[PDB]
Order: structure tokens, then C-alpha cells, then sequence
């Protein structure tokens, strides 16, 4: 299973909606979700399946399924939203993650 | 409220044994699935293996022969031991549950 | 052949969900309940595999709680599958 | 050796077809049918069969029916009623939505 | 299929409450209904379901009781009711009918 | 529809065939569950046959080798055979559908 993520330091400003992708060579499905790591904090998964909130998620992360080109769009960002954040599959037991991408508040 | 620490040597010599074993503060290790997943310095992982909470394991090929993952009963944690390692096998190690709680995390250094 | 798992319940206003999962080339497959996405919270009754000639299929029954479904919290059956190295599942989302 | 008859709704939350299974097991040395009933009027619901998985004592077998999802929440009451020949005994099990 | 009824004939004033116990020996569960007669007319069925209600059916009466006694229980009679009711029971194929309770005007 | 008209003899001899028939308008006969039942010049009333959907048929104990119900598809016509009468059989027969929709029903006198 392969991985991509062709995107890195994404920028959003305060309020503005802004999204992440990936992409792979399988179609996966829905059988995907995704990590929020904040440096010096241990990793959460934030998102379940093609689009869930795990307890505890807040509804402003909001993801969308596919069969290919899997998104999340982070609506209103406020304060304590730049991490890096991966695409996490879950088809087959082998498991494979992107580069991730990473988020800046100016 | 059901957390990971990891624990392990900070460096294990080339050709040397290395184990590290999962803490798992809460629910129990006879429930659920957990694993052994690492993060290279760059900015890449890849999972390591399986563990089923009614015995068994799956690993990863990529790993095949040098990995070894056990459980423990009682004392509701895990080890994972590598009986092969080089320099490129320095990382950050995480214990998780499949799919939902991850640990802070710890390297380990392959050197001298 | 990986599995296909389905999960119904009787619904009619705790209630009980079964997951039916059939398609096991090999023959085997363990099955993990998972409430909004956390497992390790529910325990169903496992049924014995029927054995059909075609493929091994079974189901399980659980009883989730009224109000969390009153609530809306939903519910998944994930199905692991050892032999096959793969992992499938279903949503129940019901109706607060 | 008579049957016992469960029928699931496989629905989500948002009114509007919506299928609807009815399971049938522990059954029919020989055979037995199954007929779908909306407020006990039959003629209106055809499911699609399933043949016999048999264990060699008994056997199970379901049927599952699209049922408009305009009917659903308005109280309309729906059956699922099954019929075995031998042992001359006739089951049957009901559902209805929430409105 | 032994049926029977507890009281061959009743009567009530309009606006009151009637009801009708029907017994039965063996244990039939649920698989019951009522059945109204229309001296003159084509006798029609009611709650033909298992103790629930049937299509166009007056609200004034849903079905009750289980396993060998049931009973009818019609509030606020109106119009012309005064006829025999019949318990039906279907659950053993070689299906059994009771006689009918004949409601009278007082 | 819900239009089920009985038809039939009327009068009958002690050894005569007694054959009543029943129209069937609305929905299909097809559709099967349909009966044939009497009730006696009492109160009383008792089930006399079954056609299924499949052609295959059920005779009530005391009638049997007599019922022989049978229909016919392109008439949309169900009828009763009852051999010789025998003096006996002198209730209102009904088409009901197994509870669904009750006709209209007629009784048959046996004199001589
Ligand atoms: C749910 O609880 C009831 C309580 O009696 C029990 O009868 C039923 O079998 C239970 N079902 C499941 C799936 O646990
Ligand atoms: C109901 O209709 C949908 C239409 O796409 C079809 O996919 C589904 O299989 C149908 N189910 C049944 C039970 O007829």
C-alpha cells in the first residue's frame, strides 16, 4: 500500500477554512482516518473512518470520503490548530502514512 | 483516559538485542487489537506489527526475521524485540491501540 | 475474497444490533465492536460460523444502551481477518 | 422444528428506498415461505429470496424487501409473516418506524 | 384449536365502553385477531394483525391480551355496532374460529 | 380491489356434487393466501381450505379426500368440490383471503 501527500507548510489565517488531501495508488474506500501530532504532545487520532469525529472531536474539523483524493477541511480556525497532520489507512493490514503537511497561522 | 508510555534503553549498540515495552495504563490488554508503529526522522512511518488481544501476532514483511512481539498478562504490557539493528534503524518508537490512542513516544539511537 | 460485513437492528423505538458478515475465502476472521469509534467498550454474543460450503459466514449480537442511541452515538462492527491481512466495517449511526 | 422470525431495519436517521430484512432460522424440514404484509395487507411488498443454507438439521434463510421511504415515520405498521407447511404452524413478527 | 367465548351476548348504551373476553385452550401467542359481522352486509375484519391495528380500522379499538386469553375492549360505541364480534385464531393452521359476542343497544 | 363475489348451486340433492364458485376481483389470486371457510346455521363457524401461491393446497382434518379446492389463473376464479353433499353441509360458505378481504358468502339448502 502506498501513500501521497503532495503538500507542505500550508498557510491559513485566523477564521479561514482550510484544507488538507491525500491520495493513493489503491482506492482504498472508506478505510481511512487521520492524526493531529502537536510537537511535545502525544499524537491523537482525530479523524475516524472515511468521515467521523472520535469523542471528543470538535465539529469544526470536518472530513469528506471518496474512493480516491480522501479531504478535511478545518473551518474557523482559532487558536492551537498548527500540527502536523497525517492520512492513516486502514484497508489492509500493512499499514502506510503520507509525509503529512503542515499548518501556519499567518 | 486510557494511555501509552513507552519504555526502553535510549541506545542499543549495532548487532545488539533492543527491546522496548509498552505501558498501558487503563482498559485491558484482553480487549481490543495494539501494535508497534515508528517514526523516521524523515518525516515517514511505517507500522511494525500486530498484536491480538487473544494471543497471535502479524508482522509487517519489511521487518521479517529480526522482529519479535510478545504480551505480557498481568501486568498489561507488551515488548517488542529486535534482534538485528543499524544505524538506519534509529527512530521514534509508539505503542497504540489500532486505530485510536497513541503514546508521547521514545528514540532510540543505534550507534556506538 | 474479503469479507462483507452488514449490521442491522430491530429498531421499532437497550436495542440490539447483529452484525451479519459473510465472504471468508480462508475461513476465518475475528469481529471487534466499536462505539464512536472506540473499541474494547461493548461485548456481543459470537455465533459459531454456520460452516456453508460457500464461505464460513457468521454474526454476532450486542446490546447497546437506549439512551446513547437516543443520543446519537453511533456504532461499528469491524471485522479483522488474520489470513486475508485486511480489515472491513460497517456504520450504524441511528437516530437521536 | 417450527420457525422463529426476526425482522431488522437498516435505516438511517434521515427520512428518504429504504430496505428492510426479515431473518428466518431454525426451520423447515422440507419448506417453508415467507410472505411481507404492510398493516395486514398482503400483495403489496415483494422481497428478494434467498435459497436454503442448510447445517443438515435445520436451515436459515432471509429475505429483504425496498420499502418506500415515504412511509416510514408515518406509523404505518409492517410484517413479515412465515407459513410452514409441515407442522401446520404459521409465525410472524412486526415493525413499525418512529415518528 | 379449542375456542370459546365467556358470555355469548352483551349489551351497552351508545358512548360506553363494551368489551369481550376470549378464551381459548392450548397456547396460541399473539396470533389472533377480530372479526366484526354485518347482518345484511359482507362481514368485515379487523385488527388481523396480532393485537394490532388494521387498515382504515375506527380508533376506538386496538387489539389486547396474550397466550390463551384475549379480549376486545371497543370504547365509545357509536353508529351501528350491535352485531357479533369473533375471536380468530391462526396460530395452529387448522384454523380455529369461537363464536361471536352479539352487542345489544342496552 | 377488494371485490370477492360467491356463486353457487343454491339448492342441492343429498347425493348430488356440490360446486361452489368464487370471483376474485382485485390484486391477483396469484398473489395466494386465499381460504374457503363456513359458518352453520349457529353461530359457529369453522376453516375448509387453502391455495397457495404455488398451486399447492391444505384440506382442513373431517373434509378429507372431499375439499379439492382449486383455481383457475386466466379466470381469476377459485371454486370448491365437495362430492356428494350429504345433508350436512348446509353453511354459508365465505371467500375471506386469509383475513385480508372478506366477500360475499351464500348458503346451499339440501332437501329432497
Ligand atoms: C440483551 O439483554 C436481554 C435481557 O434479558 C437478553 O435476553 C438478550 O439476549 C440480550 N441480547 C444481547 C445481544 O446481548
Ligand atoms: C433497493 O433499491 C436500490 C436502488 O439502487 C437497490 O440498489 C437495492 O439493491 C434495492 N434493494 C432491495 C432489497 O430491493
Amino acid at each position: 500500500i502506498v501513500m501521497t501527500q503532495s503538500q507542505k507548510f500550508m498557510s491559513t489565517s485566523v477564521g479561514d477554512r482550510v484544507s488538507v488531501t491525500c491520495k493513493a495508488s489503491q482506492n482504498v474506500g472508506t478505510n481511512v482516518g487521520w492524526f493531529q501530532q502537536k510537537p511535545g504532545q502525544s499524537p491523537k487520532s482525530l479523524i475516524y473512518s472515511a468521515s467521523y469525529r472520535y469523542s471528543g472531536v470538535p465539529d469544526r474539523f470536518t472530513g469528506s470520503g471518496s474512493g480516491t483524493d480522501f479531504t478535511l477541511t478545518i473551518s474557523n480556525v482559532q487558536s492551537e490548530d498548527l500540527a502536523e497532520y497525517f492520512c492513516h489507512q486502514y484497508y489492509s493490514y500493512p499499514l502506510t502514512f503520507g509525509s503529512g503537511t503542515k499548518l501556519e497561522i499567518k | 483516559e486510557v494511555q501509552l508510555q513507552e519504555s526502553g534503553p535510549s541506545l542499543v549498540k549495532p548487532s545488539q538485542t533492543l527491546s522496548l515495552t509498552c505501558s498501558v495504563t487503563g482498559a485491558s490488554i484482553t480487549s481490543g487489537y495494539w501494535n508497534w508503529i515508528r517514526k523516521f526522522p524523515g518525516n515517514r512511518l511505517e507500522y511494525m506489527g500486530y498484536i491480538s488481544y487473544s494471543g497471535g501476532t502479524y508482522y509487517n514483511p519489511s521487518l521479517k526475521s529480526r522482529i519479535s512481539i510478545t504480551r505480557d498478562t498481568s501486568k498489561n504490557q507488551y515488548y517488542l524485540q529486535l534482534n538485528s539493528v543499524t544505524t538506519e534503524d534509529t527512530a521514534t518508537y509508539y505503542c497504540a491501540r489500532d486505530f485510536d490512542v497513541w503514546g508521547a513516544g521514545t528514540t532510540v539511537t543505534v550507534s556506538s | 475474497v474479503a469479507p462483507e460485513v452488514q449490521v442491522l437492528h430491530p429498531s421499532s423505538c437497550s436495542v440490539e444490533l447483529l452484525c451479519l458478515v459473510t465472504g471468508f475465502s480462508p475461513a476465518s476472521a475475528e469481529v471487534e465492536w466499536l462505539v464512536d469509534g472506540v473499541g474494547g467498550l461493548l461485548v456481543a454474543s459470537q455465533s459459531p460460523a454456520v460452516r456453508s460450503g460457500s464461505t464460513y459466514s457468521l454474526s454476532s449480537r450486542v446490546n447497546v444502551s437506549g439512551t446513547d442511541w437516543r443520543e446519537g452515538k453511533s456504532y461499528s462492527c469491524r471485522v479483522r481477518h488474520p489470513a486475508t491481512n485486511t480489515v472491513v466495517e460497517d456504520h450504524v449511526k441511528g437516530c437521536p
